[PDB]
């Protein structure tokens, strides 16, 4: 290349290209804030919850397992229609919310009320809380608790696990015990990892959720090979 | 501040103006160095000041002073790197001169060129100028003893006499009133040497301080050569 | 009673410079509260300390984490300071952030002030608010009690005059684009707005993308120099917090790249 | 300011203030580099050079940090590994092209000017950027001996003494120290002596370190660049450490 | 510690702190956006396999052309972007047809899927130093099927970033996912081409919303004697009730 | 958008490239156009803009362009935009004519129309035209009709009945209740009418906007005047 | 944050004077699988740990033949290996059509090195993300070199590239003056090498599906061995 | 193949004004005034030589001769003034008087000049031209003429006009003193006049330059014996001249 072209300059990064709630932008009222429907469910049948996204699907086997669904929380917004879904899973004596993110179509504020929903019906019986998720702002695997934070500045989490640990941490219901699993890039809904990091997460996931490792490693390694969404362009690209 | 595509390249501001032309302009005092050209009756004197405080520094090795062609002797100030890169390309620009058209290059003709070149710079928006300011000496075979200044935005135009630095409004002032005083163009002497000597007191007392021999470069231009002076030339002239 | 409200504009020179004031005086700071982050990005991290190695702002012993909004608070100054994270998750949710936040603090805790600091970028000048390129700062201040025919009122276009700008800022009005004019007509327009709230003043500057700290700290001198706040004392040492020394990724990393540097 | 923001993005922007960033922040990449000085003595040049103690997996007569250009003239740098690599195979070039044209070997300032006109060509478009290395080079030619260093920004100069790196503070007070107390001049072997001091000096945190000097000197090696053999080498390190 | 933007994501030549390419990885997501082509490889020939997905009835369905023959002996189903698959269609027959032409021999599997890797190197340099000729990566996967005396029957999968991996079998497209995990349990070595051919219906009606049928899927197949036939409606409509009595 | 929208060579996190789905975006306000395959012909029918009281009628460009003597082409989209793929198409046309003895095929000429789009779509300096056209004809020798979409990414497909342009996916609803493949209209009246009959779903004033071309086998290309339109919408309108 | 303005492309310095996508370009080969060289008086080995999509697919070929008396093992991007590997390929046969020489394996690596920093200092392209071991023996006799793609090459007895490599480089380090002697021996120096390479495994098993070797020498061309021919080294 | 273009450095605004061109407009309100008045049997051209004390007047000259019957002024940027005379003196002989055997009437010349300068709006590569220019000329068919162009390439011809610092009140003067009767002599009055309410400091025959087109010159030739080769129209009055056009 002989230049560069001479109207190619950056554009400020403080603000983030999020998707606009309405198409108004210079109106002064107050937008709609989105509500949220928690299903009714046996909460005190099960003993743990784990919250996490899809990205963490091949963590959960399906046949290894029994997966079954329970039920949907609904959430709605309605600005002068968006709905979304979410459903709800149960294997053994444990839950499992799963959240999708989508960065592009999906706006933070449903998942910061979905967080809110799901802590606030949770801490009606004070169960085990198990949170599983990647932040592209640390540099290793991170396992943290209510009384411990191995983070280190400037690292931090955001997305719907930031809002999830928020909730549990600042929020009116505070005080509750759980386990944090971070890992260590993209938008969210879009992320990718690396092999020595997924293989870690089925380690402790498996220790955590006791689990024989073989087996449960085999199962969670088939199904992170099988076109996930982590493992995007890793078999294709490296050597 | 540009506040723009102007902080990059040449465009005109909403009041017309050309920001990177003017940041080449200041870029062109870094040096801290002030230099000096007077004409005599058949000589050309440039002097300028030399400034070398590190002490592993060989000051043989920092001059600002290029012998350009066998006539034509030139002073750049600001930074060395673009002072050397315009001393090749007049150069190169004079010996082509020499071979399109026969005749050796003038000094005004030599200062046009690069003059049409920095304008080159200011237009284009891939080009930027060079942070210099050049001054070309000679004694033109048709019109005797010539300065000749040119600038990052193109323009040229010929002195009686010179100065240029961060203290070069009171050189001015100072070769103003002699003028004013002499009521004549140029300096009546008949030997070079008398020209250096004076052109050397007029920088003394413009300036306010004193210079030994390794504080100052000076340079001499002739029908027949330009050339440049030694230490020992300097410590001879200023001895007077 | 002065609250310090950042707003997340270019550069991030505001919120930068909030980790000036608290680090460098962080004997007189302490955390006081966390506000609601729910139209932010929710936000979770460590504690961060300052530098030089003074004690955390941070005196509660089990308190581990941090949020995306937090108030820390001055007694021997009597000031309030906002420390905020992350960005709105829209502007269209500016208005209720303005009126369900910030407004309920001002009024539960009786503050007397607030002084709001921007940034922003000349490129983006689409109204001409800026008349006096050559100067850097500016500087604009409103009172209830002067501007009681304004108030009262029953409420010429593409710009605001409501503010008075110093004739030494870079500005003397507002345009409508801007947050700060929301975030004004929302304060005025408001019905249940605090009776103790007396002064709206407004620090801005004017700077361009990149590595802002020396930025930052130059905003706050002159934020002080000027006494916008009159409690607020010189600053001489000018720590850093330790969370600067990630800003350029691990810190010993250069030293990792040995086919690189040497 | 050491940061020009809104001015830092782009190679051959002019500030405000008429500064070019970019150079600038060649030069503090530059200034993390290893510690290299280079010493003028009466009829000829030492260069020394301080090096990390690497795995025993290296083999020890294919790593040398020390460059030759030509058979007169020597070079080290600190900064990027492979700009340095770059600029020492464009002098090679050059000084090669010289001999060929004019039957000899090619004199310091020549070679000095070309290397500059080459690194200030890289400080004028935006499709480029500056060298991220200081070089201190130096040899002997038929006018004497001759040393000098370059800069990104392609300014020059010829030094008594010179010292890029780390711990350049320290090792340009030695060299004054050492110009003040020898008016009259130096010689080789002093000079060599002198080297490994400085170097010992600049490099006192993880004390293990090695130490490389060569010389191109009328009297001792023809005016050839060479290596410290053995002993020479040995006996500097001895003079350092007491 | 702040959150801001960043875009690293953007330029094809611009690597992420962690050394990737994330460009790339929206290709993959391009080829994810498009229809199921699946392919078995046995001992008696290799079938390929996929579904016609038409947004109107009015569309011709004998014109979805998701398999092509790039030569007698070689043949592809293509995911993805269609104007990128033609480009390399064009560029894979131009490869077949000029090694014919110089050696007198069909040209290797193995070799012409390098070849269609090398030209998808494009974006970037060239395998043989040549300059760049394309502003994006492709977003298209390929499934080569072919025969040659050397490795018998062989399946490749070609993807942009230009590397090719041989399998026994492969599943592309939007339904790739439960297909592969099919395919990991429902392949073995000593598949006959009959068989092949049932569990490739099979597991596109499993992945395909709509009902399976002649006129939303295809069928092909390469064979030693034979070479490289697209099955017609017939054959494909008595494969799927045989299949269906089968279930 | 979010910034993966500034070019055409940027793919989205979810694999899109947005500035085709831009260009689609200015082919969906241009006038509708409607293609219909029979058993034995072609039709391809426009809306006009009404006409202004007064703009010139006898010279005015038809919605329908002759690409070939038995090949058609209409557009939807950016009216100057087409003429430049006109003439290429035209171009190509005779040109491959001259270079084979042989007149292009239907599906030829599209695959080199959707070529030249396609390129027009690999440069960051360049813009893709905002045009989708429909071509018709028969090939030489043959009596199978032909009918081919074309899009501003390069893409083109064949169609028994397709719509392009504004309210285009009403006509293409009436279109698919109103068209069975196995019983295409056996005859070129049963073709126009129910052509017709789409068109008028979306024209307001009715026959003065509409525009009818007749393509059959052997070079028959027949372009429809006012007054069959007419009779064919008022005989629709009394069926109705 | 401060970090994120300055790493655009690999024109660009920072405020303290890095230069961020070089540093991701050579980040970018620990994405790679384990590799190891080593060398004695006689004979160069190279041994590479292989992996496959999944079961149904294929293993990678790690190790590519340059020219009958030189080769190579790539870890990192599979277009820059790609590349590379066939400029060397072109370097060797010039070399040999031109002057009827060998090619020296330090002529190969100053080459590479020269090839490599361009792309670090222009607009428009990308620096190369794959690490290279090349083995040889030429007129001064056996070679092992180290290639980052930085554009730096340095000369080693042993080494390791590649994700969790630091285990067998370590190993290789410990046990230098075992190897280092193993001369006219070819299977001992293997054995050391598959060794060492199996020092970087983590939770799984060498077979004859993801192991491959490769040895130069004296008096033997440069061979790679695959499937059943590691099988007794395992 | 990014390098193969370079995007647009002069585009329309929203409310359909080019920036670009309106900012050269600005930058030459900015510059020395210069003006031209036409009389029937000649044409005045005048500048202001506003400048250091030390510079020498006579090296540097704002008005240029094209041919021997067309001179040109200019207001705005000296070195984009100094290339595009150069262009226009080679221009007059390769289109011109290499083809026909004779130089080009006025308003050919002048619509060359603007021809190159509006080629500077239509570039990715180069900022449009801040000057504006008046060309003063005969021709044998159409007698005396008098042209501005802009940095656009938009020219018209003008009985008199003023362009720079100035040009409002100098426009205005002229307004009110021109006449369709006027000659030479009073039309180079009326230019001193005009010029000396513009300029503020000393204003002698060392700050004015002023040109004339008017009768043949022989004296200027350089050569006798051809009765049919006329002599230059264009001359450039001396400082002696006009000192004492001053003094009277």
């Amino acid at each position: 290349m002989l230049f560069k072209q001479w109207n190619d300059l950056p554009e400020p990064k403080h603000l983030l290209d999020l998707p606009e709630i309405s198409k108004n932008l210079q109106s002064l009222e107050v937008c709609p804030v989105p509500k949220v429907e928690f299903p009714q469910l046996d909460v005190p049948q099960y003993s743990t919850a784990v919250i996490t996204t899809k990205i963490m699907n091949p963590l959960f086997p399906k046949n290894l397992l029994q997966l079954t669904s329970i039920g949907e929380i609904k959430t709605t917004l309605t600005v002068k229609v968006y709905g979304f879904s979410f459903p709800i899973y149960s294997f053994g004596k444990t839950l499992l919310f799963s959240m999708e993110e989508n960065f592009i179509s999906i706006s933070p504020i449903f998942g910061n009320m979905i967080s809110r929903s799901i802590i606030s019906q949770l801490a009606q019986f004070s169960p085990d809380i198990i949170v599983i998720g990647t932040s592209d702002k640390i540099a290793s695997m991170k396992v943290m608790t209510e009384n411990e934070c191995t983070l280190q500045p400037p690292e931090f989490i955001t997305g719907f696990i930031g809002s999830v640990l928020t909730q549990l941490i600042v929020g009116p219901s505070k005080g509750l015990k759980f386990k944090c699993l971070v890992a260590p890039e993209g938008p969210n809904g879009f992320e990718k990892l690396s092999l020595s990091d997924m293989g870690s997460l089925v380690d402790l996931c498996g220790q955590w959720l006791g689990f024989e490792p073989s087996r449960y490693s085999e199962e969670c390694y088939r199904l992170w090979r099988c076109d996930s969404a982590a493992i995007g362009a890793q078999s294709g690209l490296y050597i | 501040s540009a506040a723009g595509y102007d902080r990059h390249i040449t465009i005109f501001s909403p009041e017309g103006r050309l920001y990177q032309v003017e940041y080449a302009f200041k870029a062109t005092n870094q040096t801290n160095i002030n230099s000096l050209a007077v004409r005599g009756k058949d000589c050309t004197v440039v002097i300028s000041q030399k400034k070398v405080p590190d002490k592993l520094l060989d000051p043989t090795t920092v001059s600002y002073i290029f012998c350009i062609s066998r006539t034509i002797g030139m002073v750049v100030n600001g930074p060395i790197p673009d002072a050397r890169n315009a001393a090749l390309r007049a150069k190169a620009e004079a010996a082509e001169f020499r071979y399109k058209y026969g005749y050796d290059m003038p000094c005004d003709v030599l200062a046009k060129r690069m003059a049409n070149l920095s304008q080159i710079y200011t237009q284009r928006a891939y080009m930027r100028p060079l942070g210099v300011i050049l001054t070309f000496v000679s004694v033109d075979e048709e019109l005797g003893p010539s300065i000749y200044k040119t600038d990052p935005a193109g323009y040229y135009v010929g002195y009686k006499a010179t100065a240029t630095g961060p203290k070069q409004q009171e050189i001015t002032t100072n070769l103003e009133n002699h003028f004013k005083k002499s009521k004549i163009d140029h300096i009546n002497e008949e030997s070079w040497e008398k020209v250096v000597e004076f052109a050397i007191t007029h920088m003394i007392d413009a300036l306010g301080t004193e210079f030994s021999k390794n504080d100052l470069e000076v340079g001499v231009a002739t029908k027949d050569k330009f050339f440049t002076l030694s230490a020992e030339n300097i410590e001879e002239r200023l001895v007077a | 009673s002065c609250l310090v409200l950042p707003l997340v504009s270019v550069g991030n020179i505001p919120q930068l410079s909030i980790d000036w004031l608290l680090n460098s005086q962080a004997n007189e700071w302490e955390y006081l509260e966390a506000l609601d982050s729910k139209y932010l990005v929710e936000f979770v991290g460590p504690l961060d300390r300052p530098e030089d190695g003074s004690d955390s702002l941070y005196k509660d012993a089990d308190m581990k984490y941090s949020s995306a909004l937090e108030v820390f608070y001055n007694k021997k100054r009597g000031l309030f300071a906002i420390q905020q994270r992350t960005p709105l998750v829209s502007v269209n949710y500016l208005n209720n952030f303005i009126v369900e936040i910030i407004l309920p603090f001002l009024s539960k805790y009786n503050i007397s002030e607030i002084c709001i600091w921007d940034s922003l970028y000349a490129m983006e000048d689409e109204n001409g608010v800026i008349v006096r390129p050559q100067e850097v700062y500016s500087l604009g201040e409103f009172y209830f009690d002067d501007e009681a025919e304004l108030l009262s009122n029953l409420h010429e276009s593409m710009v605001n005059n409501w503010l008075h700008f110093t004739p030494t800022s870079f500005q003397d009005k507002i345009s409508v684009d801007q947050p700060i004019f929301k975030i004004l007509f929302q304060i005025l327009n408001a019905s249940q707005r605090p009776k103790a709230l007396r002064s709206i003043k407004y620090c801005s500057c004017l700077a361009n993308e990149g590595d802002n700290s020396l930025d930052s700290q130059q905003f706050l001198q002159w934020i002080i120099s000027q006494k916008v706040i009159k409690n607020a004392p010189p600053i001489v040492k000018f720590v850093r917090p330790i969370s600067w020394q990630g800003a350029y990724g691990m810190a010993d990393a250069r030293d990792k790249f040995v086919d690189l540097y040497n | 300011t050491s940061i020009g923001t809104g001015y830092d993005l782009s190679n051959s922007v002019f500030s405000p203030d008429g500064r070019n960033f970019q150079v600038e922040y060649a030069v503090k990449a530059v200034e993390n580099g290893t510690t290299s000085i280079g010493i003028k003595c009466n009829d000829g040049v030492v260069f020394a050079v301080e090096k990390l103690i690497t795995s025993k997996l290296l083999v020890p007569q294919k790593n040398v940090k020390i460059q030759v250009v030509d058979r007169h003239i020597g070079c080290v740098y600190s900064g990027l590994i492979p700009d340095g690599r770059h600029l020492v195979n464009r002098g090679r070039e050059e000084a090669a092209s010289f001999k060929k044209l004019y039957k000899t070997p090619i004199p310091i300032p020549a070679f000095a000017d070309r290397l500059g006109q080459y690194v200030q060509a890289h400080t004028l478009y935006n499709s480029v950027r500056p060298f991220g290395v200081s070089t201190i080079f130096g040899g002997v030619d038929k006018n004497g001996a001759h040393l000098y260093m370059l800069e990104p920004s392609g300014s020059y100069w010829g030094y008594k003494g010179a010292a890029t790196g780390k711990g350049r503070q320290s090792a340009k007070a030695e060299l004054e120290k050492l110009v003040d107390h020898h008016p009259e001049g130096l010689s080789a072997r002093e000079a060599v002596k002198q080297a490994a001091k400085i170097i010992y000096l600049a490099h006192e945190k993880e004390k293990d370190f090695e130490l490389e000097i060569s010389w191109c000197s009328l009297s001792e090696t023809n005016g050839l660049h060479k290596f410290v053999k053995g002993d020479l080498l040995q006996e500097a390190i001895d003079f350092a450490q007491k | 510690m702040f959150l801001t933007r960043s875009e690293y994501d953007r330029g094809v030549s611009t690597f992420s702190p962690e050394g990737r390419l994330f460009q790339v990885e929206y290709s993959l997501e391009a080829i994810k956006l498009g229809s199921t082509a699946i392919g078995i490889a046995t001992k008696e020939g290799v079938v390929l396999g996929v579904e016609k997905r038409a947004t109107s009835p009015l569309l011709e369905s004998d014109s979805i052309e998701k398999i092509v023959e790039i030569d007698r002996h070689i043949g592809c189903a293509m995911s993805g972007l269609t104007a990128d698959a033609r480009s390399m269609i064009e560029h894979a027959r131009t490869a077949a047809v000029t090694h014919n032409l110089y050696y007198d021999e069909d040209i290797n599997v193995e070799s012409l899927t390098q070849s269609v890797c090398d030209l998808a190197l494009r974006f970037g340099e060239g395998a043989s130093g040549e300059e760049r000729l394309m502003s994006r990566p492709f977003g298209v996967a390929l499934l080569i099927a072919g025969h040659d005396a050397d490795d018998g029957y062989q399946l490749f999968h070609a993807e942009p970033s230009g590397t090719f991996y041989r399998y026994n079998a492969k599943a592309i497209g939007s339904g790739s996912e439960g297909a592969q995990a099919e395919l990991l349990n429902e392949w073995h070595s000593s598949l006959t081409l009959k068989e092949a051919e049932l569990l490739v219906l099979k597991i596109l009606k499993q992945v395909m919303e709509e009902k399976l049928d002649e006129n939303n899927a295809q069928l092909s197949c390469i064979t030693k004697q034979d070479g490289f036939k697209i099955y017609d409606n017939e054959k494909t409509a008595e494969l799927i009730k045989e299949l269906k009595e089968k279930e | 958008m979010s910034g993966y929208d500034r070019a055409l060579s940027i793919f989205s996190p979810d694999g899109h490239i947005f500035q085709v789905e831009y260009a689609l975006e200015a082919v969906k306000r241009g006038t509708c156009a409607v293609g219909v395959k029979g058993k034995n012909c072609v039709v391809l029918g426009c809306e006009r803009r009404s006409t202004l009281k007064l703009q010139d009628t006898r010279i005015t460009p038809s919605k329908v362009s002759k690409i070939d003597s038995h090949v058609v082409l209409s557009f939807s989209g950016l009216n100057a935009d087409s003429r430049i793929l006109i003439e290429k198409a035209r171009v190509e046309a005779q040109s491959h004519r001259l270079t084979l003895e042989d007149p292009v095929t239907v599906e030829y000429l599209t695959r080199y129309v959707a070529g030249v789009q396609q390129r027009y779509t690999q440069s960051g300096g360049v813009r893709p035209f905002g045009v989708s056209t429909l071509i018709a004809g028969f090939d030489p020798r043959d009596d199978e009709p032909k009918l081919y979409q074309t899009e501003p990414s390069g893409i083109y497909s064949s169609w028994s009945a397709q719509t392009i342009g504004r309210n285009s996916k009403t006509v293409r609803e009436f279109l698919e209740k109103n068209y069975d493949r196995k019983e295409p209209p056996a005859t070129v009246e049963e073709c126009v009418k129910l052509t017709v009959r789409s068109l008028l779903e979306v024209v307001q004033t009715g026959a003065k906007n509409i525009e009818i071309t007749v393509v059959k086998p052997d070079s028959d290309i027949v372009a429809l005047s006012s007054e069959e339109i007419n009779q064919y919408v008022t005989q629709i309108e009394q069926e109705k | 944050m401060f970090r994120n303005n300055y790493d655009g492309d690999t024109v660009t310095f920072s405020p303290t004077g890095r230069l961020f996508q070089v540093e991701y370009a050579l980040e970018a080969i620990k994405q790679g699988s384990v590799t190891v060289g080593l060398r004695s008086n006689t004979h160069a080995v190279l041994v590479a740990l292989k992996r496959n999509a999944d079961e149904l697919s294929s293993y990678q070929k790690k190790i590519i033949k340059c020219d009958e008396h030189m080769g190579l093992s790539l870890a990192g991007l599979a277009p820059d290996a790609r590349v590379l590997s066939n400029y060397l390929r072109q370097q060797c046969n010039y070399s040999s059509l031109v002057f009827n020489r060998k090619l020296a394996v330090e002529r190969a690596g100053h080459l590479l090195c020269d090839k490599a920093q361009k792309n670090t200092q222009s607009y428009g392209g990308r620096p190369y993300g794959v690490g290279l071991l090349i083995i040889g023996y030429d007129k001064s006799g056996a070679h092992l070199l180290e290639f980052q793609p930085s554009g730096n090459v340095t000369e080693l007895y042993g080494t390791a590239i590649g994700a969790r490599s630091q285990g067998a480089k370590t190993y290789l380090e410990r046990t230098l003056d075992t190897f280092i002697k193993i001369d006219g021996n070819p299977d001992e120096l293997i054995k050391a090498g598959v060794e060492a390479i199996s020092q970087s495994l983590r939770d799984e098993s060498l077979t004859v599906d993801n192991l491959s070797i490769a040895i130069v020498g004296k008096d033997t061309p440069f061979t790679i061995y695959d499937g059943e021919a590691v099988a007794k080294y395992i | 193949m990014t390098d193969r273009y370079s995007f647009s450095l002069t585009t329309f605004s929203p409310s359909g004004k080019l920036g670009q061109i309106d900012y050269a407009l600005t930058a030459v309100k900015q510059g020395v005034t210069s003006l031209g008045i036409k009389a029937t049997n000649g044409v005045v051209i005048a500048t202001e030589k506003k400048s250091s004390p030390l510079a020498m007047s006579e090296t540097l000259s704002k008005v240029s001769l094209l041919t021997p019957d067309i001179g040109a002024v200019y207001s705005g940027m000296g070195p984009d003034y100094r290339v595009l005379v150069d262009k226009s003196r080679k221009v007059a002989h390769t289109s011109y008087k290499r083809i026909y055997g004779e130089y080009p009437p006025t308003k050919l010349l002048v619509s060359e000049v603007a021809k190159i300068m509006q080629e500077a709006t239509q570039s990715g590569g180069v900022r449009p031209f801040g000057v504006s220019l008046l060309i003063a000329g005969h021709d044998e068919f159409n007698g005396f003429s008098l042209y501005q162009v802009d940095p656009s390439g938009s020219y018209f011809p003008w009985k008199a006009t003023a362009i720079g610092k100035g040009s409002v009140a100098a426009k205005t003067f002229l307004e009110k003193r021109w006449n369709d009767e006027l000659e030479l002599e009073d039309a180079i009055h009326i230019a001193l006049l005009t010029l000396k309410e513009s300029v503020e400091g000393e204003f002698n025959g060392d700050t004015i330059e002023l040109a004339i087109i008017g009768d043949e010159n022989p004296d200027l030739l350089g050569y006798t014996g051809i009765p049919t080769d006329k002599g230059p129209r264009f001359r450039k009055l001396t400082s002696q001249e006009i000192n004492d056009r001053l003094e009277a």
